[PDB]
């Protein structure tokens, strides 16, 4: 059976606008370990995105951590979009500089 | 100082692909520290932590060759496990493995783990006495019985107690620096306004290791399962991470709210609360 | 050390 992906965006180091940074999807609880995972700027394909290793945890689902160089504006967006067979569409999820 | 080495080993068939895709990734304390990839242009396990650039080519002729068996034995298991299941076809398959040690401060042997899962599902898996198997599964009695038949058991306790006992006290020598202590955390407070008359208080715990760490926020001396907010502990990518516990708070009423931080290299919790 | 397994599944 499929288990449905948990997913986090955050930023490596707290969030200033100017300031570069880390931005992370990090995906996890998810089964198949097969998933696609994109990063979005402004509901764009941010091109060069780092993609962690096959990995379980001792419950045996599967979690990757997603990640790309960013710097943070006042009114830019980012996202994370994950596509995976336990879910029919694609879901997303939009980065909050506070949460 | 406890400790641990573990061995997580997976095997992937995809419809069509040709051959399962074999990965295995050893711990030690939790650390990555070796890994071996079949889709790899040249298969081979490669080190993962700096300390382990410390070992000769044989050792990793040794490793990779034992790879190259359990790939085969994954292969083997995943085609008898469509058969056990009666699954046709064209689907697709996973079979997973955990395997290690768990060691006291004293260094001495705790536990030895050894468990099997199927599609995501435990399989079977040895009992922590080292000498009986435990199985749900109907299909999977037909394994449970070849394997106390052929002492399946007794082969696996000798690795458990030997080899992962011996090889893991020296990766422990080897790296005697990078794995010695633990980062402590750094917290602090962030206010946002939102409805009128509240605000959210969230405290923030950021750069620690390892993961495992709880926070409360306390009204005065009362903790909250009444509605606080927290999110699963996240990796922040440098190799320390992050969590966060937030709650609803009256505005100008929120200095009787103290947030408290536990990890286990803090000498002692943090009590904090909003510093404006 | 990794581990070797015994028989099949």
């Amino acid at each position: 059976i499929q288990k449905t992906p948990q997913i986090q965006v955050y930023s490596r180091h707290p969030p200033e606008n100017g300031k570069p940074n880390i931005l992370n999807c990090y995906v996890t609880q998810f089964h198949p370990p097969h998933i696609e995972i994109q990063m979005l700027k402004n509901g764009k394909k941010i091109p060069k995105v780092e993609m962690s290793d096959m990995s379980f945890s001792k419950d045996w689902s599967f979690y990757i951590l997603a990640h790309t160089e960013f710097t943070p504006t006042e009114t830019d967006t980012y996202a994370c979009r994950v596509k995976h067979d336990s879910m029919a569409e694609p879901k997303t999820v939009y980065w909050d500089r506070d949460m | 100082g406890p400790h641990s080495m573990r061995y997580f080993e997976t095997a992937v068939s995809r419809p069509g692909l040709e051959e399962p895709r074999y990965i295995s990734v050893g711990y030690v304390d939790n650390k990555e520290f070796v890994r071996f990839d079949s889709d790899a242009e040249n298969p081979r396990y490669e080190p993962r932590a700096p300390w382990m650039e410390q070992e000769g080519p044989e050792y990793w002729e040794r490793e990779t060759q034992k790879a190259k068996g359990q790939e085969q034995w994954f292969r083997v298991s995943l085609r008898n496990l469509l058969g056990y299941y009666n699954q046709s076809a064209g689907g697709s398959h996973t079979l997973q493995q955990m395997s290690g040690c768990d060691l006291g401060s004293d260094w001495r042997l705790l536990r030895g783990y050894l468990q099997f899962a199927y599609e995501g599902r435990d399989y079977i898996a040895l009992n922590e006495d080292l000498k009986t198997w435990t199985a749900a599964d109907m299909a999977a009695q037909i394994t449970r019985r070849k394997w106390e038949q052929s002492g399946a058991a007794e082969h696996y306790k000798a690795y458990l107690e030997g080899e992962c006992v011996e090889w893991l006290h020296r990766y422990l020598k080897n790296g005697n620096a990078t794995l010695l202590r633990t980062d402590s955390p750094k917290a602090h407070v962030t206010h946002h306004p939102r409805s009128k008359g509240e605000v959210t208080l969230r405290c923030w715990a950021l750069g620690f290791y390892p993961a495992d760490i709880t926070l409360t926020w306390q009204l005065n001396g009362e903790e909250l399962t009444q509605d606080m907010e927290l999110v699963e502990t996240r990796p922040a990518g440098d190799g320390t991470f992050q969590k966060w516990a937030s709650v609803v708070v009256p505005l100008g009423k929120e200095q009787n709210y103290t947030c408290r931080v536990y990890h286990e290299g803090l000498p002692e919790p943090l009590t904090l609360r909003w510093e404006p | 050390k990794a581990p070797y397994d015994y028989a099949p599944i």
